[PDB]
C-alpha cells in the first residue's frame, strides 16, 4: 500500500532482499563462477 | 419470489409474520429475506440503523449516498480488499 | 532427447528453502532458558528475551563452556523447574577456531546441552539460533560452514528425541531484528518446521525439491590430474574408475592407507586398463602442510583441477555419547581435509571440486550424528565456495554400491526402513550430469518416500518433504 | 507344489540397472516402491527360498 511505501521511504530501508524461491527458480545454474556462462546471473539479490 | 424478486422489507414499528414469508422459502423456491424497520419497544435510531444494515447485509441494494446525503461526512482513506492469495503459478 | 537420464533426473535433488509460516504465536508459560556463553556481552540476548517474557514465560540465562560436562545444565535444569524450551543463543556470531571445523565448541555445546534435557528428564523443545549458518539459496551467503554442521547433528536430533528436539533458527549475521520479529511465534509455531532461516524478506523453511534434468549440453572432462581423496575407499573408488572409463588423465589417490590398502593394487590396476598413469600415495589428509607438500609434489607437468574429496571415518553416530570432540576426531579425514585442500586451491583454477558427502545431512539419520555434521560442513563449504570463483558440487550420495566408508549398521538398517545402495553405473552419470549445471550441492539419493517417510514423518511431522510431489504419498 | 515337482515363485525386485521393471516403471518405484535390491543379498535370498 502506498502508506506501508512511506515507512520504507522515510526510515531508509532497503527492499534488496535477495532472489525470489516461490517461482521456482532453478536458482543453481544461475550463479557461476565463470561470468560468461550461458544461463547465469550476475546479481545476488534484488528487490522482489 | 416468482417475480425475479426475492427480498421483501416488513415496514412496520414492529415486524408481524416476521417468519411467515421466511416460512414461504423454505417450502417453495428459495429462501427470502426478511428485513423489518422497527422491533416492538424498538423504535430509536439506533434500531433504524440496523435496520438499514439487515438490509444491505440480505441484498438490499441501499443508496448510500443518501444516506450520506448531509452529516458531516467526508472521505477517509481506508484498507483496501483483503485479496485471499493463493500460489497460482505456472512453471515453463 | 534422453531417456535413461530419466533415472539421473529423479537420482539428483536439491535443497530450497521454501518461505513457510512464522509460526502460530501462542503464550509460552514456565519458562525460556536462553543459553549460551558469557565471554562477551551479547545484544543477541535482550533482542530475544523481550519478546520471550512477552511470550508469557521468562527468561533465565543458562552459561555454558565448551565441555562443560554432559550433566551440568541438567542440573541446572532440574534447578530452574520445569522448562517450556531452550533457546541456544550459543551459537551467534562465533568465529570458527581453525584447529578444527567440528571442534566449533557451539556443536559440542548443543550435543551437551541435548544430552542434558534427555537426563534432566525435562521433555522441553530445544532450538539452536544459528546467524547465517545455512545460506537461504545461492543469492544468499553462508558466512561458517562449521555452523551448519550444527544444523546438521539438529537435524539428525529429530530423529532420536522428537520432545527434546524443537529444530534450528537461522538469522542473519549481525542484525538481531529478525529475533524480535519472529522467535516469539516460531518457537511456539503449530506448523511444526524443524528448520527455521529468519531474513529480511521473510522466513524461508528446508524444503526437498525435485531437480530437473534436461541434460544440458555442457559437459564435464577430468582433464588434469584427479586428487581423489580416499582413494581406496569405494566412496573414491567407484568415482576413481569412472574418472579412469571417462577419459581422466592422471589420477591421484590419496589416502592414509594407501598401498597399504586392502583392494590398493587390484583398484590401481583396474584404473591403469581403464585410463592412464595413475597414482595411489600413503598421505595424511587432515595436516594442512601434509597436503601443502602434496600439491608442491604433483607433478608440474599437469596442472590439478579435479580435488575430488571422498576420504570419511566414521565408528558410531549417537546422540547419547556425542560431543563435540568426538564427532572432531571421527571426521576430521572429512572436515579438516576439505579444508586444507580449499585453503590450497584458491590460487588453483579448478574444473570440480566435488565435496564427497552423504544424505546424512540432507535429512535425518540415527547412528549417523556424529557422520552428518562432517557432510554438513562439506555442503557449507560448497555453498560458499561457489560464490566466489571456485566451482564446487557437494553431492550428498546414498548409501554406496560396494563401498563400506559409510556402508555400516546404519546402512542396512535404512536399507530397511529406506535407501539403499545407489547402483554406481547411475550414480557416476548423476555426478556427470551435477557437473554439467555447476550444480552447488546436488543430493543424488535412490530414496523410496513411500515406505522411507513412514519412519521419518512419523516421529516429528515435518514440511522439510512437503515439496516433492510424490512426497505426499 | 500340489503335485510332485518342486517349485519357487520368487517375486523380485529390480537389481542395478538390470531389473526386470527396468526404465520408466523402474525410476517411478524407485521414487515410490520396491527398491534395487543387491545381488549378493538375492542370491542367497533364493538360496534359502
Amino acid at each position: 500500500t502506498p502508506e506501508e511505501f512511506w515507512e520504507l521511504l522515510s526510515e531508509g530501508r532497503d527492499a534488496v532482499a535477495g532472489l525470489p524461491t516461490d517461482r521456482g527458480w532453478d536458482l543453481d545454474s544461475l550463479f557461476h563462477p565463470d561470468p560468461t556462462r550461458s544461463g547465469t546471473a550476475h546479481q545476488r539479490g534484488g528487490g522482489f | 419470489a416468482e417475480q425475479g424478486y426475492r427480498t421483501f422489507l416488513e415496514v412496520s414499528a414492529h415486524p408481524i409474520l416476521t417468519a411467515a414469508i421466511e416460512e414461504i422459502g423454505d417450502g417453495s423456491g428459495a429462501d427470502l429475506s426478511a428485513i423489518h424497520s422497527l422491533r416492538r419497544g424498538d423504535g430509536s435510531l439506533a434500531d433504524f440503523g440496523e435496520a438499514l444494515s439487515r438490509a444491505f447485509a440480505a441484498g438490499v441494494a441501499v443508496d448510500w449516498e443518501s444516506v450520506h446525503l448531509g452529516t458531516g461526512a467526508r472521505r477517509v482513506p481506508l484498507p483496501t480488499y483483503p485479496f485471499q492469495r493463493e500460489r497460482v503459478w505456472l512453471e515453463p | 532427447r534422453s531417456t535413461e537420464v530419466d533415472e539421473v533426473s529423479a537420482l539428483r535433488y536439491r535443497i530450497e528453502w521454501r518461505p513457510t509460516g512464522a509460526g502460530e504465536p501462542a503464550r509460552l508459560d514456565g519458562t525460556w532458558l536462553v543459553a549460551k556463553y558469557a565471554g562477551t556481552a551479547d545484544e543477541t540476548s535482550t533482542a530475544a528475551r523481550e519478546a520471550l517474557e512477552s511470550a508469557g514465560a521468562r527468561v533465565r540465562e543458562l552459561v555454558v563452556d565448551a565441555r562443560c560436562g554432559r550433566d551440568e545444565l541438567a542440573e541446572r535444569l532440574r534447578s530452574v523447574g520445569e522448562v517450556a524450551g531452550v533457546l541456544s543463543l550459543l551459537a551467534v556470531d562465533e568465529a570458527e577456531p581453525e584447529e578444527a571445523p567440528l571442534a566449533l565448541a557451539s556443536l559440542a555445546d548443543t550435543l551437551s546441552l541435548v544430552q542434558a534435557m534427555v537426563s534432566a528428564e525435562l521433555g522441553c523443545p530445544l532450538w539452536t539460533v544459528t546467524e547465517s549458518a545455512v545460506a537461504t539459496g545461492p543469492f544468499e551467503r553462508v558466512r561458517n560452514a562449521a555452523h551448519g554442521a550444527l544444523w546438521g547433528v539438529g537435524r539428525v536430533i529429530a530423529l532420536e528425541n522428537p520432545a527434546v528436539w524443537g529444530g534450528l533458527v537461522d538469522v542473519p549475521a549481525g542484525s538481531v531484528a529478525e529475533l524480535a520479529r519472529h522467535l516469539a511465534a516460531v518457537v511456539s509455531g503449530g506448523a511444526g518446521e524443524d528448520q527455521l532461516a529468519l531474513r529480511a524478506d521473510g522466513v524461508y523453511g528446508r524444503r526437498w525439491v525435485r531437480a530437473a534434468a534436461p541434460a544440458t549440453d555442457d559437459e564435464w572432462k577430468p582433464t588434469g590430474t584427479v586428487l581423489v581423496t580416499g582413494g581406496t575407499g569405494g566412496v573414491g573408488g567407484q568415482i576413481a574408475r569412472w574418472l579412469a572409463r571417462r577419459g581422466a588423465p592422471h589420477l591421484l589417490l590419496v589416502s592414509r592407507s594407501g598401498p597399504d590398502a586392502d583392494g590398493a593394487g587390484e583398484l590401481v590396476a583396474e584404473l591403469e586398463a581403464l585410463g592412464a598413469r595413475t597414482t595411489v600415495a600413503a598421505c595424511d589428509v587432515t595436516d594442512r602442510e601434509s597436503v601443502r607438500e602434496l600439491l608442491g609434489g604433483i607433478g608440474d607437468d599437469v596442472p590439478l583441477s579435479a580435488v575430488f574429496h571422498a576420504a570419511a571415518t566414521l565408528d558410531d553416530g549417537t546422540v547419547d555419547t556425542l560431543t563435540g570432540e568426538r564427532i572432531e576426531r571421527a571426521s576430521r579425514a572429512k572436515v579438516l581435509g576439505a579444508r586444507n585442500l580449499h585453503e590450497l586451491t584458491r590460487e588453483l583454477d579448478l574444473t570440480a571440486f566435488v565435496l564427497f558427502s552423504s544424505f546424512a545431512s540432507a535429512f535425518g539419520a540415527p547412528g549417523l550424528g556424529g557422520y552428518a555434521p562432517g557432510n554438513a560442513y562439506l555442503d557449507g563449504l560448497a555453498q560458499q565456495r561457489r560464490s566466489d570463483g571456485l566451482p564446487a558440487t557437494a553431492v550428498a550420495w546414498g548409501t554406496w554400491a560396494g563401498s563400506g566408508m559409510a556402508e555400516g549398521p546404519v546402512a542396512d538398517r535404512f536399507r530397511r526402513h529406506g535407501v539403499i545402495e545407489m547402483p554406481p553405473e547411475t550414480a557416476c552419470r548423476a555426478l556427470q550430469n551435477a557437473l554439467d549445471r555447476a550444480e552447488v550441492c546436488p543430493i543424488v539419493i535412490d530414496v523410496r518416500w513411500d515406505r522411507f517417510l513412514l519412519a521419518y514423518t512419523a516421529q516429528r511431522p515435518t514440511r522439510l518433504f512437503d515439496e516433492i510431489d510424490d512426497a505426499r504419498r
